[PDB]
RNA sequence: GGUGAAAUUCUUGGAUUUAUUGAAGACUAACUACUGCGAAAGCAUUUGCCAAGGACGUUUUCAUUAAUCAAGAACGAAAGUUAGGGGAUCGAAGAUGAUCAGAUACCGUCGUAGUCUUAACCAUAAACUAUGCCGACUAGGGAUCGGGUGGUGUUUUUUUAAUGACCCACUCGGCACCUUACGAGAAAUCAAAGUCUUUGGGUUCUGGGGGGAGUAUGGUCGCAAGGCUGAAACUUAAAGGAAUUG
RNA sequence: AUUAUUGCUCUUCAACGAGGAAUUCCUAGUAAGCGCAAGUCAUCAGCUUGCGUUGAUUACGUCCCUGCCCUUUGUACACACC
């Protein structure tokens, strides 16, 4: 399984109509400059690490 | 109780040849059962496809061609030129506000006595160092234009029929030509010849026909 | 009422009191 | 490579059709649409029973005798809404996604030099 | 009173024009008086760029969009589209985007 | 198939979907715009024939020949009428499936008349710019259609031109937009709705509180439906306009 | 004090095995769990107003439902959409 960590980079802000994705753009410490969007489910911050299972399919706004 | 997939007498589609490979694709048809077999039954069916893959560049994705089937022998049926026609999206493209359309045909006879119709459209061009947001015609020049369009449509025919007529068409010397005898009158640009329909193809004459298979 | 009806409602009527005049010949 | 077919998708509101044919189109090869793999009136266009029409029907396409195939989506058109449909393009993702190959694509909705005067009345549908 | 310099909508030394009907609910109105959308897009859409690459063959193909003119009938065209409203001033204004 | 959802419906009559070919009648997409032309209605595929028009250019010709108009007349959308064709489309009536308490509708289906053309009628539209015509004067702007004048301006190469498109300046006559407002107005707004109590360029038409009523009557016109002309009795304190605040 | 004001002891030993569609309250000493005093009161609290005791989970957000406020807009309403 190759699980890949990602560090979060910066806080975009709130999606879905709920309010609860927030919009986040992550690089992974598996080869740095590599940035990628991602959507989260819970609270977080910076500097953060997120497992992304897929390495290559983001995201950006919900409904 | 019947699956007509275990039935299928397949078969191979190939192409004529002044363009470039001369294998088309693969079809479905019948076993040839006596009275009314896979012989003189089907055969004509017509084939459309860009000439862009039958060609294999990409300086000619749009002028969709269409092939009709004539002669078939040895597992193998030809075809010889029975259409041109452009795409949709192109022209919807093509088409854009701000500027003069000019549209024009005709109809004509070649050589070999293949009776067909040909087209022309072409848009007044905005020529550098311009101020005015749009530039349009001017009717008589555009009545010059069309009159131009047909005498050299009418000029480039009647000559050695499909083969000679492909043979102007897939260079287009009619384009460059036309745009060498526009200039004087008025600027205009893109000018294809878009679209050419037969309507009145001659006999068979099976050994002229195979004047394209070596 | 609608002032186009209206004016069918009298353009009637008045097609009615033509025939009623027209049993008086 | 392969071997060419053409996959002509009638995909206009209500419904969602896919079926290819022998590239002469004389020929055609498997077909099902989207009321087929749902039952509701309602959900007759919807993009789901679009994908799972496009899987019926790739199914049966590399399980006959073609592996690739051109397409050609189609709206209605004629004096009728022109605009694509629901499971337009809901039915071109899962027969690229379901394995097949795809070569170059056009559109075949048929729009007049206009005439023959629409549905309606000049009141409109009023509603 | 009148509210509205172009009467309804642009059409000045004609008397007559030409009616054209609603792409949605088909009423009949004149093309001067209309509402234009210039209705482009590709066949693919959001996240089917991938799947027309990966699943075809050519060098980055060329992929065809499509056009076509979108006409509305004001009901219609206040109904969803190109409308909102504006005040007395924000009516004068020409700007599209 | 159809819509919000449904049904009416169509389906060994292989229906929806596909390919190939043919016919019929409408129609002229995109290009199509604060763009053109016509007295108005109105008028966008192509080519030929037929007669016409404005603006311009003009050191041509006549020399007041003109302006506006009761009566009178030409054309005049859509429907509608008579007699033929035509009859794809769409589609007043009518029949229907739903829908609601009812639903004679709105939505769906069937679909007559109609839509198209020829010969003749009809003469009305919010036929609108809700704004008579000719002439003068009164204020800035960039547009843009047509004509013209100007250029050791641009882009076209053949050897420099000649044409052609384009750039710029100017002036006619145009479809209009912008800012202003001297001035006008009850205001909204108006380069005329301005140069009106400091009240007069020429001329045609209409209106005089609301309702009764475009009714009755007569005349006249039309095959009809209807068109033009068109009162009164009685009734009533308001109707009405533009703006303001809720 | 019967139709049993309340309190006591024995005996009797129900339904309820976590509760459909729906629906109320709430962001820190808060929620919820726990009892007391006070009002009423001769007697009667499964109520109420307060009080302290033990003491979490989850947000720190959005406009999807709902409710409301604000603008533009229409108006023939102003006794003001009953
Ligand atoms: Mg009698
Ligand atoms: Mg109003
Ligand atoms: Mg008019
Ligand atoms: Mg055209
Ligand atoms: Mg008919
Ligand atoms: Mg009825
Ligand atoms: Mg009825
Ligand atoms: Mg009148
Ligand atoms: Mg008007
Ligand atoms: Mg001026
Ligand atoms: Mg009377
Ligand atoms: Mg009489
Ligand atoms: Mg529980
Ligand atoms: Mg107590
Ligand atoms: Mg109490
Ligand atoms: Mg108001
Ligand atoms: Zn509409």
């Amino acid at each position: 399984t190759p699980v890949t960590l990602a560090k979060v980079i910066k806080v975009l802000g709130r999606t879905g109509s709920r309010g609860g994705v927030t919009q986040v753009r992550v690089e992974f410490l598996e080869d740095t400059s590599r940035t990628i969007v991602r959507n989260v489910k819970g609270p977080v911050r910076e500097n953060d690490i997120l497992v992304l299972m897929e390495s290559e399919r983001e995201a950006r706004r919900l409904r | 109780v019947v699956d007509p997939f275990t039935r299928k007498e397949w078969f191979d589609i190939k192409a004529p040849s002044t363009f470039e490979n001369r294998n088309v694709g693969k079809t479905l048809v019948n076993k040839s059962t006596g009275l009314k077999s896979a012989s003189d039954a089907l055969k004509g069916r017509v084939v459309e496809v860009c000439l862009a893959d039958l060609q294999g560049s990409e300086d000619h994705s749009f002028r969709k061609i269409k092939l009709r089937v004539d002669e078939v022998q040895g597992k193998n049926l030809l075809t010889n030129f029975h259409g041109m026609d452009f795409t949709t999206d192109k022209l919807r493209s093509m088409v854009r506000k701000w500027q003069t359309l000019i549209e024009a045909n005709v109809t004509v006879k070649t050589s070999d006595d293949y009776v067909l119709r040909i087209f022309a459209i072409a848009f007044t061009r905005k020529q550098a160092n311009q101020v005015k947001r749009h530039s349009y015609a001017q009717s008589s020049h555009i009545r010059a234009i069309r009159k131009v369009i047909s005498e050299i449509l009418t000029k480039e025919v009647q000559g050695s029929t499909l083969a000679q007529l492909t043979s102007k068409l897939i260079p287009e010397v009619i384009n460059k030509e036309i745009e060498n005898a526009t200039k004087d009158i008025f600027p205009l640009q893109n000018i294809h010849v878009r679209k050419v329909k037969l309507l009145k193809q001659p006999k068979f004459d099976v050994g002229a026909l195979m004047a394209l298979h070596g | 009422m609608r002032a186009k009806w209206r004016k069918k409602r009298t353009r009637r009527l008045k097609r009615k009191r033509r025939k009623v005049r027209a049993r008086s010949k | 490579s392969q071997v060419f077919g053409v996959a002509r998708i009638y995909a206009s509101f209500n419904d969602t059709f896919v079926h290819v044919t022998d590239l002469s189109g004389k020929e055609t090869i498997a077909r099902v649409t989207g009321g087929m793999k749902v039952k509701a009136d309602r959900d007759e266009s919807s993009p789901y029973a679009a994908m799972l029409a496009a899987q019926d029907v790739a199914a049966k396409c590399k399980e006959v005798g073609i592996t690739a195939v051109h397409v050609k989506i189609r709206a209605t058109g004629g004096t009728r809404t022109k605009t694509p449909g629901p499971g337009g393009q809901a039915a071109l993702r899962a027969l690229a996604r379901s394995g097949l190959r795809i070569g170059r694509i056009e559109d075949v909705t048929p729009v007049p030099s206009d005439s023959t005067r629409k549905k309606g009345g000049r009141r409109g549908r009023r509603l | 009173p009148k509210k509205r310099a172009s009467n309804g909508r642009n059409k000045k030394g004609r008397g007559h024009v030409k009616p054209v009907r609603c792409v949605n609910c088909s009423k009949s109105i004149p093309k001067d008086k209309a509402i234009k959308r210039m209705a482009i897009r590709n066949i693919v859409e959001a996240a089917a760029v991938r799947d027309l690459s990966e699943a075809s063959v050519y060098p980055e193909y060329a992929l065809p969009k499509t056009y076509n003119k979108l006409h509305y009938c004001v009901s219609c065209a206040i109904h969803a589209r190109i409308v909102r409203v504006r005040s007395r001033e924000d009516r004068k204004n020409r700007a599209p985007p």
